[PDB]
């Protein structure tokens, strides 16, 4: 309780984001990692919510909550045959601090009328979320970030579920697009050596009555030439080199076209390793990069909670 | 057993329905009536008396029922209808568990039962009963307390005003879920600690209109703290709006915070009293809380003879200056 | 009325403290009751019964 | 017009925590008669009860 006091003044406070920031490391997937399972993962359209931490969720009471919510989502569509069946499968290994919980898969498989196609994914997780740690107790489980994968009105009919058996709720996620920024200069800053994507972004001009897009796309070799110019401190990532790599972007869009982007809105950030959307739609196009994306999505997950 | 004819079927399910207790409700007459949905298929006499199954027994039964509005039998007072109709129509062919929450009809089945209660499906309707609200004053658990701190906290910050698209109607509805706050937090005599988060960060947003009067008494049931925990986050806030905006919020600020003396030295009166467990005297602990009202007072104090210059002696700031020092 | 009401207010307070302890103290003696009922439970011929 | 709308507030004030301490005071006459009946009943049914009786 008195933890939870003092995460309470940081949010309180307008300082919630540090200036300086670490380069992400090169994730290696361990013999505990499952290869078969990471590349289901991967190539997926998914929509993110932050949670509330679960009450007395036990890992040997899930054969029971597999048949709870096979009798109620076949019921939802019925007060509005069904051969699906859900699927709680654990995950294993993707930890990298020891005091997390374990993060877990919902599917939703048909059966076999003739593998059957899966037509929803739900997944909790909590990727370095040690700030939220020591805020609630050991009856609690702590797993605040949600992705889904389909349509929101199976979304809604298996998270009532969740409100009247666990004591939670599910908030839509937003990403600012000051915060865009940040993660367009992390995607810059990884190192490569293969096959890569191109840099697309996308600005929308809020001064008309109408939409007006820009797509704008950059080469990722000359991406990288025009990053070392302007980070000079190596192992560190400043407020000041980001603000400038931002400023000569818009200085090179300045001598063309004579439009200023800088009161326009960015929506849309789209490289090599993943693409990125304000609403909550990402694309994860890497797997020796995933935790430490998954990571900085749970950094702002607690961020909208608290 | 009169089940096996066809013809009398809705004739034999309203008599079943009007003699069913607790244990009349076996296990192989729920296997019967499956049997005999999955024949003759959805009638309403049978749905009815599942529904009255569900109503007494739901552990029994594996088959989930919908819960649509049905008249479900014969109904809504129609004695001459029926009367028409019988001439000639259709006669041709100590305990440790836990008690329910949904029995609580009135005031005295919570006072025989208050040592067993047991947890909601969810806690918003924990503001929707007033017998729920009795059991919040006596119970000091952890996990009951931190629960609904991540209900309400969620509630206050989705739907609220500057995060919507500016709807007057979702709007009145937000000011009378407020009226529910301020009638629970008057009932409880402290503030909740979701309430008090929220205007960690709504007075930097606030401008000082749009349910001024909903606003100003989410300020006045808050606990107490340290002086120099509040006033970077409130007081300086507060006093951005102070002397900028009209003399009715002038006047509301002060009625606000008279309020906000109110309950704070009402707590302060009696936790000398309920404290026998330190051995250290309190001399200390009062003297810390000494200095932290009076210069609660010396900054309001501050406020009403810096004010006074403002509006230049105008007696109506007069008289709610000194109902502050009637406290 | 506003001294009668602090009045009423303050009562109100005393009677919830009290209130409060005493279903403290009664919820100890249900957790006592339940050890009690835990130790008088002890048999071993009773299972083929 | 805001004194004798605080007077009207208030009178209707002294309706509620009026309410309030009697629901109070019904809690606390509750709670008294279930502390005497738990009191009176520490001791249970004898474990030498419960074998012959089954």
């Amino acid at each position: 309780l008195q933890k939870r006091l003092e995460s309470v003044r940081k949010q309180s406070s307008f300082i919630l984001t540090p200036p300086r920031r670490k380069i992400p490391q090169c994730s290696q997937l361990q013999e505990d990692v499952d290869p078969q399972k990471v590349a289901f993962l991967l190539h997926k359209q998914w929509t993110l919510y932050s949670l509330t931490p679960l009450y007395k969720f036990s890992y040997s009471n899930l054969k029971e909550y597999s048949r709870l919510l096979n009798a109620f989502i076949v019921a939802e569509k019925q007060k509005g045959d069904f051969n699906i069946k859900v699927i709680f499968s654990t995950l294993l290994g993707m930890k990298g601090t020891q005091r997390d919980p374990e993060a877990f898969l919902v599917q939703i498989v048909s059966k076999s009328q003739l593998e059957g196609k899966v037509l929803w994914t739900g997944w909790f997780c909590c990727v370095f979320g040690d700030s939220l740690l020591e805020t609630v107790s050991e009856d609690f489980t702590c797993l605040p970030l949600f992705l889904a994968n389909g349509a929101e009105s199976n979304t809604a009919i298996i998270g009532t579920w969740f409100q009247k058996t666990f004591d939670c709720y599910f908030s839509p996620l937003a990403i600012n697009a000051f915060n865009l920024s940040w993660m367009a200069a992390m995607w810059t800053a990884c190192k490569m050596d293969h096959y890569v994507a191109t840099t697309e972004f996308l600005w929308s001009v809020p001064c008309s009555p109408q939409s007006l897009d820009i797509s704008f796309a950059i080469h990722p070799e000359d991406a990288k030439a025009l990053w070392d110019s302007v980070h000079k401190t190596p192992g560190e990532v400043t407020q000041e080199e980001v603000d400038l790599f931002m400023d000569c972007l818009y200085s090179h869009f300045h001598r063309h076209f004579k439009i200023h982007l800088s009161a326009t809105r960015l929506v849309r950030v789209s490289t090599s390793v993943a693409s990125a959307h304000t609403d909550g739609k990402i694309k994860i196009l890497c797997h020796k990069y995933l935790i430490g994306v998954l990571a900085y999505l749970t950094e702002l997950a607690i961020f909208q909670i608290e | 057993a009169s089940l096996q004819d066809d013809a009398l079927c809705p004739y034999v399910c309203h008599l079943l329905y009007l003699l069913t207790k607790k244990e009349n409700v076996k296990p192989f007459r729920v296997r019967k009536l499956l049997d005999l949905q999955a024949k003759m298929g959805m009638q309403p006499h049978l749905q009815a008396l599942l529904s009255l199954y569900k109503f007494f027994a739901p552990a029994l039964i594996s088959v989930s029922l919908p819960v649509r509005k049905k008249i479900y039998f014969k109904n809504s007072e129609n004695l001459w209808k029926t009367a028409l109709l019988a001439v000639k129509q259709r006669n041709r062919g100590n305990r440790s568990g836990s008690f329910p929450l949904e029995q609580l009809q009135s005031f005295p089945q919570l006072l025989q039962n208050i040592h067993c209660l047991e947890l909601p499906s969810q806690m918003g309707s924990v503001l929707n009963n007033s017998l729920l609200l009795h059991y919040i004053n006596c119970v000091r658990d952890e996990p009951v307390l931190l629960r609904f701190y991540y209900w309400l906290s969620q509630t206050l910050q989705e739907e609220c005003i500057w995060y919507k698209v500016n709807n007057y109607e979702h709007g009145k509805e937000f000011t009378n879920f407020l009226d529910t706050i301020i009638r629970a937090e008057c009932f409880l005599q402290e503030g909740f600690y979701s309430c008090e988060a929220f205007l960690y960060k709504s007075l930097p947003l606030w401008d000082g209109l749009c349910c001024r009067s909903q606003f100003l008494q989410l300020v006045s049931w808050i606990p107490f703290s340290s002086f120099s925990e509040v006033k970077p986050l409130l007081f300086d806030h507060l006093a951005q709006l102070f002397f900028t905006s009209t003399i009715y919020f002038k006047c509301s600020v002060l009625q606000s915070l008279k309020e906000l003396l109110q309950n704070w030295l009402l707590w302060l009166s009696m936790d000398i009293h309920m404290k026998p467990v330190t051995n250290s005297p309190l001399e200390t602990t009062l003297g810390g809380s000494m200095n932290s009202v009076s210069k609660l007072i010396h900054y309001v104090g501050w406020l009403s003879t810096t004010a006074m210059r403002l509006e230049s002696n105008n007696t109506f700031l007069l008289h709610f200056i000194l109902d502050f020092y009637e406290k | 009325l506003e001294e009668k009401l602090l009045d009423i207010r303050k009562k109100r307070l005393q009677l919830k403290q009290a209130s409060e302890s005493k279903l403290l103290e009664i919820q100890t003696e249900k957790n006592k009751q339940k050890i009690d009922l835990d130790s008088m439970e002890n048999s071993e011929r009773i299972k083929i019964i | 017009s805001t004194k004798e709308s605080k007077n009207e507030k208030l009178k209707e004030d002294l309706e509620r925590e009026q309410r309030w301490l009697d629901e109070q005071q019904q809690i606390m006459e509750s709670l008294n008669v279930l502390h005497s009946e738990l009191k009176n009943k520490v001791e249970t049914f004898s474990e030498s009860r419960i074998f012959n009786e089954l």
